[PDB]
């Protein structure tokens, strides 16, 4: 019944920035919880009765709020801080929580290495061909791949994974594998990966035949 | 220490039922409360309900009065999550969280490694795997990324590690992505040239759905 | 003293304050006040230490709702019993249980301490 | 502890145990267990001295009367707005007014606290 | 000290109300609660109601929930009890007195001297005194009995002192005994024949209702 | 409701004397409170609570219960223990007492101190005569007074009344007046007061002319 709106939706944030996320309720509260959640795992107890400290949590973090408009923030932005943080209410039932704030670390922008791979003779022997393309270690996250063959395009088959921040450098990564047909494979000579990014004056590709 | 285990994930066909379950240890099972969560996308989080395991008096959301029913045994310092109709909205994450009410409105201290659970009349295919080497070798860097594929398979869950979980550094294990009832997963690893061709590379994965692990050397062409 | 116990209950109907609120305060005039109380009696724990007054306060406090907890599904079977037919009419316990019940639903909410509303029951 | 509460309360339905009788002997299990909760916390009172802890459960108990003495006529108030029209039937609160007053009547009694049914009003 | 005072006896003419007062003092006139109580013959002993000094509610004895009123006045400290249409079942002595409710069933720790309250249409009629003197003079032994006779009073409180008090040795002054709307006393003292023909002896006596207050010299004849 | 029923009535005890005085009840009671009066004043706070004796009790006094049948006893009795002694109880609504048990105190038994007055010529001026006799200082209570004149009787006028036990000496005393017209006074001579005690077989008597 209550809705719980976090904003901004994502955040970065570079070492020692002040941190502050919020989460625009819909009527007053006058406790609050907060919990932090990392990639693949559970959420973790971290600001509870408000501005109470869980047992593990440096003291950069303190959590405060007033009746609809409660806000978490942070000191000095650190590496282990980067998570998502959602914010939770049980004055009414039934209890809810907010859109998330996704809190990502500021590096210096990197520049992607690529490589790319062609078919498997193994999977040849399926009947299948598959060509991979990987983007390992970039910043920042807004990237554009495209495809082309003999100076020709195909979208039929692309198909793009993302990572996120790496937790040892903060950095990125995706895949493009594009899937073909064993003879539409073959038809064909040149095969490209190609990757527009910022610090990339001239954009990288990589190819073979 | 004070840990709440749970099940594992399960496949299941649309519009059956499943019980799954949450273990205590540590504390005492019966003084604290029990909480179920679902979490759709990773993204939103929405509470279901909770049971007094003293009691046994349950309380549930209104959106899911019916679809859930909760149960426990003490025996077991277990508690459990009955769920009916499963339709593709009912496939997520679910987790067990404890609490103990003193006054303020009630948080959650512990969680559950969190169940997945997964709806669909899709099969269970045991994966195909294919390695990923550098064709033309132009890539005369000081460091050559290789890869490993993993293609059509259902469910969800696979592992992949690199010479049985040794090579842990430069990795990148990206998110599968669905296709036609078949999960395609891939991995990269990137390593200097001086050590491959003579460090017999392997490529490890599982999928114990079908209860399917192997290993694929890596090699040059 | 008595002030403090009907000030804080008056705020249910003024402020419409929150239930939680209401019984949150009054168990601080107690623990708040059996604090004062004993200093007043004694003088072995007036000197005792100021970080061993204000943990009583915490102790009580603690204690009241957890004898409140386990104090709660017993008061809705007597409450049931002491209203629920012969003692009152059939006809009239149509009117009567499922609002008693509704309000003790509220509290097995705030509380979080669910009863099954079976102890009412024709 | 969630026993003793238990236990005690249980005693209205079975034994039809007198009212005073259970209210007296569950402020015995809070005192004692607030007086045996402390004894687990703190050291420097463990050794503070039986006429030190004897005189708590007494504290205690007396703050709790007075406490609920003063704290009755507020809930009968509260009691009254909870449930006055249009919070429910007029046709509804011609029956219940009266049996709330009657038990309410009753608490009056023993705690030898009175208080006018006319808060229970149309 | 604790003390609770009370009002004098009132005279009423039958059919009327009264409004007796209880003072309190020493103690906190609002914390503690004040009761009322009956007792006819000087005998059997009956509750009437009480009151709430803070909140103001009474509760009644059911006998007595028309014939009793109870108002308080914080200010003064005091406590009151009103009574209508007055019979001589209504005749008694009333006294006050205050508790508080410590979880075991209510005592009495402090009582008021009592109100006795007498219905009669009879007047106020001051009494008739007359010595008593030992008639023949007959028997000298070494103690000689005197007497005062307290005759045809209304109300029925009098006071008999004699000597102003002095003499409060081996005095004996008996109840009265009503006829007719007339009280009826009697006094005697016992002296050694060595002091009274040379001790002048006297006798003293009160009527506060009709405001009468004699001695009478005692003397042989 | 509760009707509390004490026996004995009345009772009599010497000093050192182990007194035990009942309250029957119609229904059981947890707690029981005991109450001192003596003549002419008010009760006071003797056992509270059952068992606990007030300020200013000795400790001679020991009440108890046993549901329905509630009892106060006295190891030792005093001169300053008479006094008449109430049972009351506050379990159900109304409040009730018991009919009261008197406390005297056991004397020697002793010779009333018999003395007679005539009128008084005060008394003659407004028309009547009375005449009254002292029983002064007599144990135990029980004795019967007959009035006479010239040998004859009258019980036209006997107005006797008692006494209770004196503080000092655990005695007794009384006096009858018998009153007359002034007319009816002087048309006889002898007047008589017959005391008949029974431990005086010889009935005390008192006369004049
Ligand atoms: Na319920
Ligand atoms: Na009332």
């Amino acid at each position: 019944q209550i809705v719980l709106t976090q904003s901004p939706a994502i955040m970065s944030a570079s070492p020692g920035e002040k941190v502050t996320m919020t989460c625009s309720a819909s009527s007053s509260v006058s406790y609050i919880h907060w919990y932090q959640q990392k990639s693949g795992t559970s959420p973790k107890r971290w600001i509870y009765d408000t501005s109470k400290l869980a047992s593990g949590v440096p003291a950069r973090f303190s959590g405060s709020g007033s009746g609809t408009s409660y806000s978490l923030t942070i000191s000095s932005m650190e590496a282990e801080d980067a998570a998502t943080y959602y914010c939770q209410q049980w004055i009414s039932y039934p209890a809810t929580f907010g859109a998330g704030t996704k809190l990502e670390l500021k590096r210096a922008d990197a520049a992607p290495t690529v490589s790319i791979f062609p078919p498997s003779s193994e999977q040849l022997t399926s009947g299948g061909a598959s060509v991979v393309c990987f983007l390992n270690n970039f910043y920042p996250k807004d990237i554009n791949v495209k495809w082309k063959i003999d100076g020709s395009e195909r979208q039929n088959g692309v198909l793009n994974s993302w990572t996120d921040q790496d937790s040892k450098d903060s950095t990125y990564s995706m895949s493009s594998t594009l899937t073909l047909t064993k003879d539409e494979y073959e038809r064909h000579n040149s095969y490209t990966c190609e990757a527009t990014h910022k610090t990339s004056t001239s954009p990288i590709v990589k190819s073979f035949n | 220490e004070i840990q709440l285990q749970q099940s594992g994930p399960e496949l299941v066909k649309p519009g059956a039922s499943v019980k799954v379950s949450c273990k205590a240890s540590g504390y005492s099972f019966t003084d604290y409360n029990m909480y179920w969560v679902k979490q759709s996308h990773g993204k939103s989080l929405e509470w279901i309900g909770y049971i007094d395991p003293y009691n046994g008096g349950t309380r549930y959301n209104q959106k899911f009065r019916d679809k859930a029913t909760l149960t426990v045994d003490k025996s077991s310092s277990t508690a459990f999550m009955h769920l009916n109709s499963l339709t593709s909205e009912d496939s997520a994450v679910y987790y067990c969280a404890r609490g103990y009410y003193y006054g303020n409105p009630l948080h959650f201290d512990v969680w559950g490694a969190g169940t997945t659970v997964t709806v669909s009349s899709a099969k269970t295919t045991p994966p195909s795997v294919y390695p990923l080497a550098p064709g033309s070798a132009a890539q005369t860097n000081s460091m050559v990324t290789l890869g490993c594929l993993v293609k059509g398979y259902f469910p969800e869950p696979v592992t992949v590690t690199w010479n049985s979980g040794s090579l842990s550094s430069g990795v990148h294990t990206f998110p599968a992505v669905l296709q036609s009832d078949l999960y395609t997963l891939s991995s990269s690893v990137t390593v200097p040239s001086s050590t491959w061709p003579s460090e017999t590379v392997t490529c490890n994965v599982a999928h114990p759905a079908s209860s399917t692990k192997v290993d694929k050397k890596i090699v040059p062409r | 003293f008595s002030e403090r116990i009907g000030n804080s209950l008056s705020s249910f109907l003024s402020e419409s304050a929150s239930l939680e609120v209401i019984g949150n305060e009054l168990a601080d005039n107690i623990a708040n006040e059996i604090v004062s109380s004993l200093q007043k009696d004694s003088a072995s724990f007036l000197q005792s230490g100021f970080d061993v007054k204000t943990q009583l306060k915490a102790t009580a406090k603690k204690v009241l709702v957890e004898a409140l907890k386990a104090a709660l599904e017993p008061t809705e079977k007597i409450v049931a019993s002491t209203i629920k037919p012969p003692r009152v009419s059939e006809d009239a316990y149509f009117l009567l249980g499922p609002v008693v019940k509704t309000l003790f639903n509220k509290v097995e909410d705030v509380l979080h301490k669910p009863i099954p509303d079976t102890i009412w029951e024709y």
